[PDB]
């Protein structure tokens, strides 16, 4: 919290922790995702939130749990695709190292 | 940190519009930028730059931007 | 199972680090180690590509094998996973050096006391051996073309930390390090880097002359 | 003689002490003292270099800096600082450099001089510093052995695998500085010839008015290749 | 016989790429010979300052 | 396939004869013969 | 420890010898 404050919060509010958390409470709902402040504020015990309508938060999860097997990752998990994209970005940027590419795998369900 | 390619300008580049300081020590600045399609966004540039007006505070952004900045700048080596 | 997978893993790790990365490690390696390593590669289906590459050189040891880009990518992935060093450059020179070393070893007879031969062998490009002056002139021509990158003109005195505590703490932290190990590592590292650059350059190195004469010159000038 | 005999001449008597001593113990103590002093000098030099690099105000680790091909400013700064440090070591009176150095970083085999990484040149009265960053990365990333294998025969986050890299940078820049000094003290032809020999360092580098005494970070230990 | 022969063959080394041998035999080997005069002069400057 | 069983078995037999019999033939055997023999024995 | 080479058997020996020689006659 102190690091976040120093980054952007100038003064020392009385309940500055509550201030941060409500300042992100204002946005929790409409964008349908956890504010990373809450995530860092917390293995497993994964937290979520709700609305009166049926929908989770972290992936926009259904009220049951993380789906077991929804769809294959053939076009992404293959080493060829990740290597091609890595080489493309490295060539475009002029880098030699320091760039990591990860397939979009944390896709529970759209 | 590598993606923030530190541009080297002599003299420092003047900028127009709102400017926000991120890492004054490391010259990380946030600048409003809008594509012709009026898709508002901010560019996290790093280098030698100066504004033509006072540099507004970081704590006056739409909290979405603030959460993005929090996830970006602060190292996450601790868990 | 009937195979000590862990021990053979360790042996293969050590031998590949010895040949490819050519790390400072330098100990006697016996036929046991190579046999264990080959068995380890054959066992792992992931490493069948490496196994086939090594096997190919048994008959002809004088060529780089022809592969495909995808094969090269998979080979790099297998080697990187084995070595568990993603933060290193192992693109192509590493593989060529490994092939050359294994070509030498497999096509070498049995010896009582080692061979101790430099890894300057089986260079690529099939180019005629070139001299230092020719290649140096040719490459300097490219170097001297254009493109500087920073113009530091006035020159500020080289900065020095004025705090003694910042120095005493560093002395305390660095003192336990044995000096001999540091010197040996640095020297071997410079040697290996020079060897690899020279081998890729496809020229004729001075085995025990250029580095040796350089050392001799330093010792003589400092002493007499 | 192997041993030294001491006899006390007592006035007006005949009884004497005839005590024999060896030179071996004195030689051993001399060698021990000399080795300790040399070790202290080497560690002091390394500490100075590390402190200077720390004062450079750089955020990232050294090897990480040398891996960032995207920016060459940091690499040029580090190389310039190390060259200035060597110049200070040889000639403590003078610190800075009269001329300006243009730094160029090269990232291909064609630029790579076969073996001498830090190519030091000058054109039209201005010094030029050519660098092979890939070779530097390769040397800095060879998994330096840390196990205790003496083999002498005849708070802070600084590990051995880091001090080793700092020393390696010192040594490489030292060879570069020797070649540059040869270039400066003589003609371009001398520098070109020396590049292919390394056998002309014996000109005046011994203890002289123009070349002062120094450990040079390489006389601390004799070394050689064990080829036949 | 098979045991002994396979044994002796396995115990044999294979190949190494050489390395750098570090000796620094008998350290200095009387490279520097210092006299009482200069050493005393330098040290006497140190002690004569203060304390 | 990935293995030449015939060549590997032939090399294994030749090396075993050389060892057990102490073959008088002046034909030195490459270490690759030993590796090939070991692989053949393991597969069998 | 000073790493200098003193007078092997001159300076100390001259000290003792002068002392003893003047001790005689």
């Amino acid at each position: 919290i102190k690091q976040a404050q120093s980054l952007l919060g100038i003064p020392d509010y009385s309940q500055t922790v509550v201030d941060f958390v409500k300042m992100f409470q204002k946005i929790i709902f409409p964008y349908q995702l956890v504010p990373n402040v809450i995530i860092k504020l917390n293995l497993f015990c994964k937290n979520d939130s709700i609305a009166i309508s049926s929908s989770g938060i972290v992936p926009i999860n259904m009220p049951d749990f993380s789906p077991p097997n929804t769809f294959d990752y053939s076009d992404y998990a293959n080493r060829t695709n990740i290597n091609f994209v890595t080489q493309r970005v490295l060539t475009d940027g002029g880098f030699s190292s320091g760039i990591t590419v990860t397939p979009v795998k944390y896709n529970y369900y759209l | 940190p590598n993606l923030l390619v530190y541009r080297q300008s002599s003299p420092p580049v003047r900028l127009t519009g709102d400017v926000y300081v991120v890492d004054k020590n490391e010259k990380v600045f946030l600048v409003k930028h809008v594509f012709s399609n009026t898709v508002p966004a901010y560019l996290l540039i790093r280098g030698d730059y100066e504004s033509s007006s006072d540099l507004k505070s970081l704590r006056d952004l739409n909290p979405w931007v603030q959460n993005t900045l929090l996830k970006l700048l602060i190292p996450d080596s601790v868990q | 199972e009937l195979i000590n997978m862990r021990r053979y893993r360790n042996a293969a790790r050590k031998l590949i680090h010895h040949y490819s990365l050519n790390s400072t490690s330098s100990t006697e390696y016996k036929i046991s180690d190579v046999v264990m390593t080959m068995i380890f590669l054959l066992r792992s289906e992931k490493y069948h590509s490496l196994f086939k590459l090594l096997e190919t050189t048994f008959d002809d040891y004088t060529c780089r094998p022809q592969m495909t880009q995808v094969q090269t990518d998979t080979l790099l992935d297998a080697v990187r996973s084995l070595l568990e060093m993603p933060s290193t450059t192992i693109d192509l020179t590493t593989v060529d050096i490994m092939r050359s070393s294994f070509a030498r070893c497999f096509n070498s007879p049995i010896m009582r006391y080692a061979k101790i031969v430099l890894l300057q062998n089986v260079a690529l490009q099939r180019d005629k051996r070139t001299t230092l002056e020719e290649l140096l002139i040719e490459r300097g021509e490219k170097i001297q073309m254009l493109q500087p990158q920073q113009y530091i003109n006035s020159g500020t005195e080289i900065p020095f930390c004025d705090d003694a505590e910042f120095l005493n703490r560093l002395l305390k932290h660095i003192d336990p390090y044995p000096l001999s190990r540091m010197y040996y590592n640095a020297a071997n590292t410079m040697f290996y880097t020079t060897m690899e650059n020279y081998a890729v350059s496809n020229c004729k190195f001075n085995i025990e002359d250029y580095n040796n004469i350089f050392k001799v010159m330093e010792n003589i000038r400092k002493h007499s | 003689c192997n041993k030294v005999r001491t006899v006390t001449e007592i006035v007006n008597s005949d009884e004497k002490i005839q005590k024999t001593y060896e030179l071996a113990e004195f030689d051993l103590k001399n060698l021990s003292s000399l080795e300790s002093y040399e070790t202290l000098k080497i560690k002091l030099a390394l500490s100075k270099y590390m402190a200077m690099l720390s004062t450079l105000e750089m955020t990232q680790p050294l090897l990480e800096i040398f891996r960032n091909k995207a920016d060459t400013r940091q690499i040029a700064a580090v190389v310039f600082s190390t060259l200035a440090f060597i110049h200070n070591r040889f000639h403590p009176l003078v610190t800075n450099f009269t001329n300006k150095m243009e730094f160029v970083v090269t990232e291909t085999n064609d630029t790579s001089i076969p073996g001498e990484p830090i190519l030091f040149t000058e054109n039209e009265g201005v010094l030029l510093c050519s660098v092979d960053r890939p070779s530097i990365v390769k040397m800095l990333s060879r998994e330096f052995d840390t196990e205790a294998l003496v083999n002498f025969e005849n708070d802070f986050s600084i590990t051995e695998v880091e001090a080793t890299q700092y020393l390696t940078l010192l040594l490489t820049v030292e060879h570069a500085y020797l070649h540059y000094y040869i270039f400066k003290n003589y003609g371009v032809f001398e520098y070109c010839k020396s590049l292919t020999d390394h056998s002309l360092f014996t000109n005046k580098l011994r203890s002289t008015m123009s070349t002062k005494t120094s450990n040079l970070l390489l006389s601390k230990f004799k070394f050689t290749i064990e080829d036949f």
